[PDB]
């Protein structure tokens, strides 16, 4: 009787690799050596028992396995499954499925009809993707062999707006990777940084400013980003604002002339304009480099 | 471009900025455009010469109206054969009072007049009459630069044909001081509360004065404050300066002010006055 | 009037009180004897500190400063040793003695002996989270102690009630980015993103009915000071009060 979805950022380590989901994501990422994280989001189910004995609670999503999740009498327990997030460059998701009573009533939509009619379509189609694989099998604790399932279509409520862009990239605007030369540069050396941006199908709401202003912000990999005047820390050519199109895969550059450092971090944001409160999204792509 | 001076220095500069991926790297008088230059020193120590910058700037106010001139009202080479030619200086007495929208040219809205005087200006056809591909077809192009303002119409495509290349070239001082020495303080932290995970800012200095001083500040802590008393122990090498600290307290107004108003001072052994401090809390 | 001395005391509330005296060279006295020293062809002074001691002023007591000290002698300098006091509860201003022994010097003889002692009071003087309604005090039974390694761990919110309806309330973590000078927008966004996404709280709406265990897992690194998010909520309208307490490095 609740639901929450949380992304993932830490690669993790081998000595803690004994709980099921981290060894699942690590084992899945032993091959396919382009993804590391930020693509293996993590959804938080919370099973609650309204009965009078323990149950054992497996869950299998796709090839995910579980432990012997021993639940108790009236005890809520939280069960953690990892999913690769729904890519909109493997699909399109602009289809309403008609129900099973073809009564031909042919009703209205009655909102901003290009926005909510496909927005709630995005909601219950991502709900269709979550429902259509998630499988549980439960047996009562040493007093039966009652091995049944537990259906979910009376349980998963809707998706709120956090639980759309957490599950579905393509709710927010630009897909961004960050292509870098080396992570292990010495001090006196010059590095081209190369972000690569992908404008989306869901830029169709505006089209007005084809130009859209980004930023590049540099974090210390503790906290507390360096200022524009990055004195004795990092050096660069020109103002970092460096526009992109809402047309195609634009590229951009800087020249991170490093000076007297270690363990930096680079990430962007999207600002649409020059003014304050123009900023509309903050990406989370955080490529770190070290300086020796 | 920053380059060599007029001596036989041959300094191994490697930093530069040519606009190589754009040709139009804009600027709008509120942001930075920081340009950085690695001037690595040659076979000797770096001297005190005068270097020279080379900036090939241009104002925006000639660039933006080329699509308002060579595209909007000079399309056909017969419609711009004689219509422009006998009134080019009349066009340059017309477009010089354009007063374009350089107050909202940050976000969008390039190539718009900002409504200085739009309606009274069309009386110029009366007292002087020329070819109607200019005298009657450019008032529509004056409306086409009044409305129809494109946010970014790829303005580097129609730039290089008419943009003049101004070139300021200022000096560059390499301004500095002259006293080279060194230091190396060593330290070992004494427990206060718990280790807070200390992080380093830096270690370098440059100074020359009369009754000269060299002040230093400690590292940066990112746990709970009033932190561990750093106990320090000197190796005040290669000189004889004057110490002023012993076993400070690392999140406070204490400062290991190793002053130097004294002798044993070599001169000009590097790019400036330098004394590589390099404190070590290990 | 040869070496100006000052004592600075800082009140570390989670430990003892720390007070450090500080010697200096007193420049308005150094140029005095510099004039006669360069009259006798000497560049700087050679005062020798041979017996420096802080004693706890009482009927009779003495202490020992919190690191090591040799018998030193410096020309134009400053030194500062630190000694730990005892953090008083309320209203007892302790006093100290702070004796010293500067030995001056001349041409291998004529060591004019000096001594000084400035006795004064060592009181400069500039984690329970109360409920702020009915003294339902919360304290973690191991606060600020956790070196986890992205493993599970358990804590202990020892709630202390009025023992008058002691079964009332529910904890929760609120994994949601709060909705908030442009880099003042970005620092608040990075703080609110790393708060609401780094740890999970495996017992979410635990509904406590007076210990708790509260197992977390913690999926990103970094020092999480003050551990925000971990709210409780109680029988009245909105007792949405924080814990504001406890911290964990996760590496």
């Amino acid at each position: 009787p609740s639901m929450d979805i949380i992304p993932l950022n830490e690669l993790f380590s081998s000595q803690v690799e004994n709980v099921d989901w981290i060894e699942y994501v690590m084992s899945k990422i032993r091959a396919e050596s382009n993804l590391h994280s930020r693509d293996f989001i993590l959804l938080l189910l919370d099973f609650r028992n309204s009965w009078i004995d323990g149950i054992k609670l497996n869950v299998q999503f796709e090839d995910f396995t579980s432990n012997e999740y021993h639940v108790e009498a009236s005890h809520t327990s939280r069960i953690i499954v990892p999913i690769k997030k729904i890519d909109y460059k493997k699909y399109n998701f602009e289809n309403t499925p008609i129900p099973r009573i073809f009564p031909g009533r042919q009703f209205i939509q009655s909102g901003l009809n290009e926005e909510q009619t496909i927005e709630m379509r995005q909601k219950f189609w991502c709900r269709e993707h979550i429902i259509s694989k998630l499988k549980c099998n439960w047996k009562l604790t040493t007093d039966q062999s009652v091995t049944g399932s537990v259906d979910f279509n009376k349980f998963i409520e809707k998706f709120d707006h956090k639980m759309v862009y957490t599950i579905y990239p393509g709710r927010l605007f630009y897909g961004v990777q960050l292509l870098l030369d080396e992570p292990k540069v010495k001090v006196g050396e010059i590095i081209n940084l190369k972000i690569i941006t992908e404008p989306t199908s869901t830029c169709r709401r505006k089209q007005n400013s084809t130009v859209n202003f980004l930023d590049i912000v540099i974090f210390d990999s503790k906290t507390s980003k360096i200022l524009p005047r990055s004195n004795r820390r990092i050096l660069y050519n020109g103002s970092l604002t460096k526009p992109i199109s809402t047309t195609k895969v634009s590229e951009i550059n800087l020249e991170i002339i490093p000076i007297e450092k270690g363990r930096y971090e680079f990430s962007v944001c999207i600002s649409k304009s020059n003014n304050q409160d123009g900023i509309i999204q903050f990406d989370s792509e955080n490529v770190i480099l070290s300086v020796i | 471009e920053l380059s060599a001076p007029d001596t036989r220095n041959d300094y191994n500069i490697r930093g530069d900025y040519i606009a190589t991926t754009p040709a139009l790297i804009t600027f709008d008088g509120n942001e930075s455009f920081i340009n950085c230059y690695e001037i690595t020193a040659n076979n000797n120590f770096d001297s005190k010469d005068i270097f020279n910058l080379k900036v090939r700037y241009n104002t925006l106010k000639e660039q933006l109206d080329c699509f308002i001139t060579d595209a909007v009202l000079i399309e056909g080479d017969v419609e711009w054969f004689i219509l422009f030619e006998k009134w080019k200086t009349f066009w340059e007495l017309e477009i010089l009072k354009k007063l374009k929208y350089d107050y909202d040219a940050f976000k969008e809205n390039r190539i718009i007049r900002l409504l200085k005087t739009s309606i009274d200006l069309n009386k110029t056809k009366s007292k002087i009459r020329n070819l109607c591909i200019e005298k009657a077809v450019l008032d529509k192009i004056l409306i086409c630069l009044n409305k129809v303002s494109r946010g970014i119409a790829v303005c580097n495509t129609d730039m290089d044909e008419y943009v003049r290349n101004l070139v300021p070239k200022q000096l560059t001082v390499p301004v500095q001081l002259p006293g080279f020495e060194q230091f190396f303080h060593v330290q070992f932290e004494q427990m206060e509360t718990s280790h807070d995970a200390l992080h380093d800012t830096i270690a370098t200095i440059g100074n020359s004065l009369s009754y000269t001083v060299i002040v230093e500040n400690l590292s940066g802590q990112w746990g709970q404050d009033v932190i561990d008393d750093g106990g320090y122990i000197f190796e005040i090498l290669s000189s004889n300066e004057w110490l002023i600290h012993g076993q400070k307290r690392c999140a406070i107004k204490e400062k290991r002010k190793e002053f130097e108003v004294h002798l044993i001072p070599l001169k000009k052994g590097y790019l400036n006055f330098p004394r590589v401090e390099i404190t070590n809390i290990n | 009037l040869l070496n100006m001395r000052l004592r600075n005391i800082s009140l570390k509330s989670e430990h003892c009180i720390l007070s450090s005296l500080d010697f200096q060279t007193s420049k308005a006295s150094e140029q005095l004897t510099k004039k006669f020293i360069y009259p006798q062809e000497h560049n700087s002074f050679l005062k020798l500190n041979f017996q420096e001691i802080s004693y706890k002023l009482i009927d009779g007591t003495s202490q020992i400063e919190l690191d090591p000290i040799c018998p030193l002698k410096v020309p134009l300098t400053a030194f500062s040793y630190d000694s730990i006091s005892a953090t008083f509860k309320l209203v007892l201003l302790p006093k100290s003695t702070q004796p010293h022994r500067v030995k001056i010097t001349l041409a291998y003889e004529l060591e004019l002996h000096p001594n000084l002692k400035l006795p004064v009071r060592t009181s400069w003087e500039t984690s329970l989270v109360n409920s702020k309604l009915s003294n339902v005090k919360f304290k973690f039974i191991n606060s600020n102690i956790k070196v986890i390694k992205g493993e599970k761990f358990t804590m202990r919110l020892q709630i202390i009630n009025s023992s008058s309806s002691p079964l009332d309330l529910v904890v929760y973590y609120n994994n949601t980015i709060n909705p908030i000078t442009l880099e003042n927008q970005y620092q608040l966004h990075n703080k609110y993103r790393k708060i609401a996404e780094g740890i999970i709280l495996l017992s979410n709406d635990y509904k406590i009915p007076y210990f708790a265990d509260l197992r977390f897992i913690g999926i990103m690194s970094g020092y999480y000071g003050t551990l925000s998010g971990l709210k409780v909520l109680d029988l009245n309208t909105n007792e949405l009060i924080e814990v504001g307490n406890g911290a964990s490095v996760l590496i």
